[PDB]
């Protein structure tokens, strides 16, 4: 999406997280502001001396190369519970003799 | 948890902010550079000083991180870089004064002039004119008075200031643990806290005092031929066993023996190899010899360039209103995006500037996925070394006959090998001695072993021992020859010339033992040689996260500089030395100057 989502200075609408207190688990998801503590003082809700603001901007530019540059990535699990079918594909179908 | 998280956090913080920010510096001088306008030339310099703010503001917390028990080489190395304050250890007065020097020493070598003393109307200033003075004029008398009025306008004026960049650099080198500013430029070279590659600042003066000594036999042997030959062209003023004077080097400091090539020719009547007319027959452009120059880089095993590398490159002068800067110079703009500024035309000089240019790509685009402090080259060697590795195996002729430039049916002989090696030499042999002899000089300076009031007192005198080379005119206590130099008076280290110089042909060595050629390395062609460029790629991927002494100990075999690479390529030239210095003496004498009586 590099002629889609690009923008002159970089997409700050787009951000992600660098560093959390533990890894998450399957299919989870985190949004806190929380700082990364790494010492033992408080950071009293601000960066510095170990201490870090987890989340960051993504540089999304025109001028990216490869492997900077945004890609629109959409994840498709599927999932066979007990519960019945709720979706399936397409079936074929010819004239009638 | 530990102390180690601060470190690991802090640089993964300003390897994301100081990319972004860097970049916009370097598209800024792009834009500048492509387009020279009032308006892309303020965004240019408020880009630099947006950048360079924020170094000197991440500075605090680096110093936070004591580096002592430390083991780990990537935090560092890259905290290194934050926590030397450089220029901001001293006053403002100070600083400001230092670039006002710098500033008004530009000036006054930028500026210079020379009238003629019977033609008082008409200065030649520093470009075009005394340039071509120096190389394409044969005349005596105009070659001495661009020298000699050279050292009393320009070299004069440069001393008073000279003293003050001095001692200004001292306190600030001093300040962030050093002996002196030469000292610090040895510090690019420094290692600590790594087993068996480490290196000390210091050993670079025993480095180039060592190699030296074994370029002396291969120097000396030249020296007497150039001597010789200039001699025919001035028997009035140059002896058979004297020194050459300094006004007939061939430029206005005395660095390259390259316009001498004229004067110095082993084979007037042989043909050499150029394939200016093979390529507009073929109908070749700035695009073809750029892109047949690819094949190359591909054909070694190196990884190719992409899709906007080309598509944004530029390759002429998009006209006067719009008139760019048609210097070669190979651009990392950020983000994987490289692009290369070139006015090219057809003819094999810009042939192989083409391989050297894009050669530095191959440098830069390799440990572009390092981060960001450590994205950059190891030593200021490694980064214009490998440039001139590429394009030299570019102009061997083997690779222009598979190509299809030179024909096939061109004859090669040992004379017409000569012709093309000895041209090297003048260039090479020819220079790296010079380069020892400045910055050894200089070295001590900035240490202090010479007075202010010595400097051209010993500056003349290391001429006649280490170069063997004398002034046309003597000059008193009130001049400074290598202030009016462009790397002097613009705070630009001079060593990286020597360094680069024998480091060329270490990696020579190296690529050539990968791609299997046999005899001395003039004849050397690493093209189609799939081998050659994948052991290249392993040095060139390492960037500054490893020492520069582990690059060399397991690619080109040594530790340090070596002389051994410089006389296997100049092997048979040191036969045609020895043959025509049969009637001349080898090495120079001091008791000789063109003003003797």
């Amino acid at each position: 999406s590099n002629n889609l989502d690009s923008k002159v200075g970089g997409n700050y609408n787009y951000r992600y997280r660098l560093f959390r207190k533990s890894n998450l688990k399957p299919f989870e998801r985190d949004i806190s502001t929380e700082i990364y503590q790494a010492g033992s003082k408080p950071c009293n809700g601000v960066e510095g001396f170990n201490c870090y603001f987890p989340l960051q901007s993504y540089g999304f530019q025109p001028t990216n190369g490869v492997g900077y540059q945004p890609y629109r990535v959409v994840v498709l699990s599927f999932e066979l519970l007990h519960a019945p079918a709720t979706v399936c594909g397409p079936k074929k179908s010819t004239n009638l003799v | 948890s530990t102390i180690e998280e601060q470190a690991k956090t802090f640089l993964d913080k300003f390897n994301h902010e100081a990319e972004d920010l860097f970049y916009q510096s370097s598209l800024a001088s792009w834009n500048y550079n492509t387009n020279i306008t009032e308006e892309n030339v303020q965004n240019m310099n408020n880009a630099g000083d947006k950048w360079s703010a924020f170094l000197k503001e991440q500075s605090t917390l680096a110093q936070m991180y004591p580096l002592q028990e430390i083991q780990n080489l990537t935090v560092k190395l890259q905290l290194q870089a934050l926590q030397q304050n450089g220029s901001s250890v001293l006053s403002e007065d100070k600083s400001k004064r230092l670039n006002t020097i710098l500033n008004t020493m530009s000036t006054i070598y930028s500026t210079g002039k020379v009238c003629n003393p019977d033609n008082p109307q008409e200065c030649l200033l520093l470009e075009p004119g005394l340039n071509e003075i120096m190389a394409n004029s044969l005349d005596y008398n105009e070659r001495l008075w661009a020298w000699e009025s050279w050292r009393s306008e320009v070299g004069k004026q440069l001393r008073p200031l000279y003293e003050e960049y001095v001692v200004l650099k001292n306190e600030m080198a001093r300040a962030n643990h050093y002996e002196d500013y030469g000292d610090y430029w040895r510090g690019d070279y420094e290692v600590n806290g790594v087993d068996g590659y480490d290196y000390s600042r210091g050993q670079l003066i025993e480095d180039v005092e060592h190699t030296f000594e074994e370029i002396k036999p291969l120097y000396e042997h030249l020296h007497a031929y150039v001597r010789a030959k200039l001699m025919n062209a001035y028997p009035s003023y140059i002896s058979p066993i004297g020194c050459l004077p300094a006004h007939l080097l061939g430029d206005m400091w005395g660095r390259f023996w390259t316009n001498l090539y004229s004067l110095t020719v082993p084979f007037g009547q042989k043909p050499n190899i150029d394939v200016t007319d093979a390529m507009v027959d073929q109908a070749w452009d700035a695009q073809r010899i750029f892109k047949e120059a690819e094949k190359f880089f591909v054909s070694v095993g190196l990884p190719n360039m992409t899709q906007g590398f080309w598509e944004n490159s530029m390759l002429t002068d998009p006209g006067n209103v719009q008139k760019a800067v048609c210097h070669p110079t190979a651009w990392d703009l950020g983000k994987g995006d490289f692009r290369i500024l070139m006015c090219t035309k057809v003819t094999m000089d810009d042939f192989l500037t083409a391989h050297h240019e894009m050669g530095h790509i191959q440098y830069d685009m390799a440990y572009a996925a390092q981060p960001f402090l450590l994205r950059n080259g190891a030593n200021e060697g490694f980064h214009e070394a490998v440039g001139e590795i590429m394009s030299l195996s570019a102009a061997t002729p083997k690779h222009l006959k598979s190509i299809g430039l030179l024909s096939p049916d061109f004859q090669e002989d040992n004379e017409t090998e000569i012709n093309f090696l000895l041209k090297q030499a003048l260039t090479i042999v020819g220079t790296l001695p010079f380069t020892y002899m400045l910055e050894k000089w200089r070295w001590m300076v900035f240490k202090g072993e010479i007075p202010k009031d010595q400097w051209m007192k010993k500056w003349w005198e290391m001429k006649r021992e280490i170069v063997g080379v004398v002034e046309p005119v003597p000059h008193d206590e009130t001049y400074c020859d290598p202030a009016s130099l462009f790397h002097v008076s613009n705070d630009y280290s001079f060593i990286r010339y020597y360094t680069r110089t024998l480091y060329q042909f270490q990696f020579q060595e190296a690529l050539c033992q990968a791609a299997k050629h046999e005899g001395p390395l003039h004849k050397c062609d690493i093209s189609n040689s799939t081998e050659a460029g994948q052991k290249l790629f392993n040095m060139l991927r390492l960037g500054k996260s490893e020492p520069w002494t582990l690059a060399l100990e397991n690619v080109v075999g040594a530790k340090n500089m070596n002389v051994r690479p410089l006389l296997n390529y100049f092997e048979p030239l040191f036969t045609w030395l020895k043959d025509q210095n049969k009637n001349s003496f080898v090495g120079w004498s001091t008791d000789w100057s063109p003003y003797a009586d």
